[PDB]
RNA sequence: AAAGUUGCUGCAGUUAAAAAGCUCGUAGUUGGAUCU
RNA sequence: CAAGACGGACCAGAGCGAAAGCAUUUGCCAAGAAUGUUUUCAUUAAUCAAGAACGAAAGUCGGAGGUUCGAAGACGAUCAGAUACCGUCGUAGUUCCGACCAUAAACGAUGCCGACCGGCGAUGCGGCGGCGUUAUUCCCAUGACCCGCCGGGCAGCUUCCGGGAAACCAAAGUCUUUGGGUUCCGGGGGGAGUAUGGUUGCAAAGCUGAAACUUAAAGGAAUUGACGGAAGGGCACCACCAGGAGUGGAGCCUGCGGCUUAAUUUGACUCAACACGGGAAACCUCACCCGGCCCGGACACGGACAGGAUUGACAGAUUGAUAGCUCUUUCUCGAUUCCGUGGGUGGUGGUGCAUGGCCGUUCUUAGUUGGUGGAGCGAUUUGUCUGGUUAAUCCCGAUAACGAACGAGACUCUGGCAUGCUAACUAGUUACGCGACCGGUCGGCGUAACUUCUUAGAGGGACAAGUGGCGUUCAGCCACCCGAGAUUGAGCAAUAACAGGUCUGUGAUGCCCUUAGAUGUCCGGGGCUGCACGCGCGCUACACUGACUGGCUCAGCGUGUCCUACGCCGGCAGGCGCGGGUAACCCGUUGAACCCCAUUCGUGAUGGGGAUCGGGGAUUGCAAUUAUUCCCCAUGAACGAGGAAUUCCCAGUAAGUGCGGGUCAUAAGCUUGCGUUGAUUAAGUCCCUGCCCUUUGUACACCGCGUCGCU
């Protein structure tokens, strides 16, 4: 009937001289006639008396023929999802009982398709903007003035604090130059950073199942808790005044709302290189042995080069030397530290194992 | 087969609410063209002829014609 | 890798079912009497044809095929269907029988048999 | 009335509502054959 | 040694008890089922309001004694918030005597008595009959066994008796073919077994027990699997290992943002945007801006108009413009009209979330769906698998399934092979002759052949074919011979989908907006390219395996009525003349580049590398100002192999190298193709990521937001 591999049985056919016999040749064409039963009935004006003709073959206004094939043309308008099949070439007397029901049916899932496609449309960012117009406006930030610098995963924003006229002793003092960072929770490119908080045993069980904006919020309290080490033992690090959400505010480093420049951006000398690399050689071993945490983003970037003191910033990443990784990020801080320093024509810059040892 | 078979005619209807797309994808048979169908069958179809039903050997026969 | 489908293979099994005299383990005797037979497009689908052909009566020679049915099965299985030997095994010239099954024989009428010698169950 | 969703006709009671924790026991209800 | 406790292992779907419950020896006291009975009475019975005895654990009064364990209570850890959680002590209690309490998932979630309807053999007790075995062969009975049978039990297994909504039940059966007897008790979900009343108890609480009101469902079985983060399996150079080229580090081009601007049209924003919109824009393009020109307002009505509706216009003023665009100048033109009312046209003007079509993506996957047959009332299920097999739901074989169809495969184009075929003056070779040079060379000339080279058509050829192992010895998987190839690269691509892109490709388009100082047409100029900065492709390099120069020497797609040969002038860019080619006829034997030999440079920001900048020259174009390009001197800067991260690739592959086409009046750093040179590593995995696929469960449960204020 349809098998691709098939069976021949033309061994068994006796005799077809002439093949194309004009009994099976019939041309059947009745689409554009009036023959065809798929076409409009030119409907009669409805009756008011109630039924047509009289005596015998009084044909009345319903009559279960006529009205089969009313339902049955009322159903091919129907909704396109539905599948009727060929009622009209089959004479088709559908009844109400049934074409209510199936009529019902059709309302019922073009409602259902329609609640499903309006479930599906019913599906720095605004909320950080009205954190900061909020903040603005508590007084703690005068104006924010502008953008500093704009990073992968946070933006840093040059701001004027506000003088707060709250008299109380216990009351931290706000600087006139704030930046604040942002971190950014639009962006889903942050996922290595698992890393560097899954292995911390202080956030380990709250991390293990947060959502990405609390994973930015415990990086940022992360980030205030390192600098206020970094704070409590000397080291110079900017100071954390406030920390909302994923935002946090630090004391910015330079004047006149100029950002500190870095280490790679400043041209300093021989003997200003050389101190900067013993400053940042006294900082690390202080981050290792006082403060007991790495940096492990220790670079040229991360050092700001601001009256003859060099400040490190970007502690988000900082991890404790008990980390699993600890060393090792160490090693290749020590080891970055060592490359700019030779770099830069420091001679009595250690290798980097003796950094390491060292440090 | 895709080029000779079908007979695809998409066309473009005009109603009161837009524009409606009509696509008539009509595959062609077999039985070479007498007016109807191409020569050619599909390139997967094998029709295998049964064999004529032969005549066992019973007795050796020489017959001479 | 190369696996046969199911046209390939249903075609050989169905030449391997009718027309099994003119073929033959040789494979190219196959291929032009597949030609002579079924009237096949590619010549891709012909060669792969006769592969399976050949491949499936290189089969036939380790026994029956689970796949195919025909009542012919060579001439020398039809010579093992019908060997008869010489002597009947059932003809055995004693018969160590239980006392149970012999009282059955004596209570039907049976009791008078020759062939049977009544051992005891130790 | 449909209501066999008040059930004598004619409902249910393992899991959907439901058989007392168990036994004795009075009133009640029903009670083996057997006399033409 | 003492103190109280509890009788494990023996302990089983066994036993007894009305239930709760009931395991240490021995004795005493009454009880009790079943059995056996040719025993005695003779209907004395079944179920039962009231009423009564018992009723686990917990609890309550008095006493006794208190091993252990232990509610309460006391410690210690544990934290954004622990107060559950865990380990240590410890009261009442748990133990015995005498009185209350009378409740349990006190369950078989299945009242009691009686009859019938399938089968089977285990177990406890009693009884009956025995082939036979043991008490060291027992001297006869007798206990421990075995083979049966009966009655009454606790259970089991099997069945298409039958029933049921089904799960299941041999009773939950013998039910619309509806009646054996009898007790209790239910009537949608809550409110609620709550209030009130009565009664019991010392009490806690028990028994009895509503209403108002509120709600359209609550609830029981069974089916598919959204979903699993639950688990394994499986596949992928848009994943990894080993690696190669890199990108990201510089300069430049281009695209997208932001910043400016009169405008720096426009869409697209993980893969599935960002050398994409054939989108490399002097005008056009061109939508955008700054200003002008025209009606190119069809057709219908009304008014004007022949004693003119009008059109076009020289000279001057204005004007960038022989822009009557307006004024002066007064010459033309014979209804071709004009002014409003209507509604037609033209839109690169709005909505891709109103659309068609096309395209992209899930997916270049691995599924999709009937027919007949089986099961179930039905949702539904088998077919569509236990396993093996493959690139493939591709296949084998089991098998209540048998056969199919779409997809994959087959197919079509291209590549490798044919000294067999077809036939070439628009292709080539050989021979001979003619030469030319020193028997060798000639792409240097002509006729005999001829089809090997070149063309392009048929036919052939390769199939797991043969061999050896592996194999559920099937399906098929590794290795080898012979062979040109044991096998390339693409096109087409299923079911179901996406608010993916496109109204900006259409005289495709629905609702529209505008339509005469127009979002319509055309023109002039500008802009799309403007630059503090960011993000993606791409191109040059970082020098010695390199650069310069000279010499040498080989292609393939494939364009061309513009492609160009040849001769002359010029250093180049270019210019002039004469030709051929509408094309295997001419460019062209396409004397391409990388590469091959020789010279010089020798680790130097060096002659590496040419970003930036001046001057000149030529071409294309109305117009090169924003350098359009191309050429010649000069200027020679960052850059000394590149952080985090990241892309692509398995064999004529990656890389290196140039040629053609598209765009093109002028043009490639893009892209589509094409040859040339030509590798390393691996041939394996789920380690990342992504996608699968099978099994099991499976259609937001609970404990941890408030203070005050007056009317």
């Amino acid at each position: 009937g349809d098998s691709k591999v098939s069976i021949s049985f033309e061994n068994y056919r006796k005799v077809h001289p002439y093949e194309d016999s004009d009994s099976s040749e019939d041309e059947v064409d009745w689409q554009d006639t009036r023959d065809d039963p798929y076409r409009p009935a030119k409907p009669v004006p409805t009756p008011k008396k109630g039924f047509i003709g009289k005596g015998k073959d009084i044909t009345t206004k319903h009559d279960e023929v006529v009205c089969g094939r009313k339902n049955t043309a009322r159903m091919e308008n129907f909704a396109p999802e539905f599948q009727v099949g060929d009622g009209i070439g089959m004479d088709l007397k559908l009844s109400n009982h049934v074409f209510n029901a199936l009529k019902q049916h059709a309302y019922s899932e073009e409602r259902r398709s329609a609640r499903l496609h309006e479930k599906k449309e019913h599906s720095v960012d605004p909320k950080t903007r009205l954190l900061m117009y909020k903040m603005v406006n508590s007084g703690m930030l005068e104006t924010i003035t502008g953008c500093i610098s704009t990073g992968k995963e946070s933006v840093v924003f040059h701001a004027y604090g506000g003088s707060m006229e709250d008299e109380k002793e216990d009351s931290k003092v706000i600087p006139t130059e704030c930046a604040i960072k942002v971190f950014k929770t639009t962006l889903n490119e942050f996922k290595n950073r698992d890393k560097y908080i899954k292995d911390d045993f202080r956030f380990k069980d709250r991390f293990s199942k947060l959502n990405p904006r609390k994973i930015i919020r415990m990086w940022a309290e992360k980030e205030m808790h390192n600098l206020a080490r970094m704070q409590r033992a000397g080291i110079p690090c900017p100071t954390v005044v406030l920390l909302k959400k994923h935002i946090l505010v630090m004391s910015f480093i330079g004047h006149d709302q100029v950002p500190a420049p870095k280490l790679k951006e400043v041209k300093l000398n021989s003997e200003e290189m050389k101190e900067a690399y013993y400053q940042t050689l006294h900082l690390m071993r202080q981050l290792y042995h006082e403060c007991t945490l790495v940096h492990a983003d220790l670079s040229e970037y991360n050092m700001l080069w601001h009256a003859g003191k060099v400040w490190l910033i970007d502690v988000s990443q900082s991890v404790e030397p008990t980390h699993p990784h600890g060393l090792e990020f160490l090693f290749r801080d020590c080891r970055n530290v060592s490359q700019f320093f030779q770099k830069g024509g420091v001679k009595e810059a250690l290798s980097e194992r003796e950094l390491f040892n060292a440090v | 087969p895709v080029n000779y078979y079908v007979d695809t005619a998409v066309r473009h209807v005009l109603l009161r609410q837009g524009v409606l797309g009509i696509k008539v994808k009509i595959m062609l048979p077999w039985d070479p063209t007498g007016k109807i169908g191409p020569k050619k069958p599909l390139p997967d179809h094998v029709s295998i002829v049964e064999p004529k039903d032969e005549i066992l050997p019973t007795t050796p026969i020489s017959e001479q014609k | 890798g190369r696996v046969r489908t199911k046209t390939v293979k249903k075609a050989a099994r169905v030449i391997i079912e009718k027309y099994y005299t003119r073929l033959g383990n040789d494979f190219h005797t196959n291929k032009r009497v597949c030609e002579e037979i079924a009237i096949i497009p590619s010549k891709k689908l012909r060669n792969k044809i006769a592969g399976y052909v050949t491949h499936l009566m290189k089969r036939i020679q380790r026994g029956p095929v689970r796949g195919i049915s025909i009542k012919l099965q060579e001439e020398e299985r039809e010579r093992r269907d019908n060997y008869v030997p010489e002597v009947s095994a059932l003809d055995q010239e004693i018969i160590e029988v239980d006392p149970d099954t012999k009282e059955m024989l004596k209570l039907l009428d049976f009791g008078s048999l020759s062939n049977l010698q009544v051992t005891q169950p130790t």
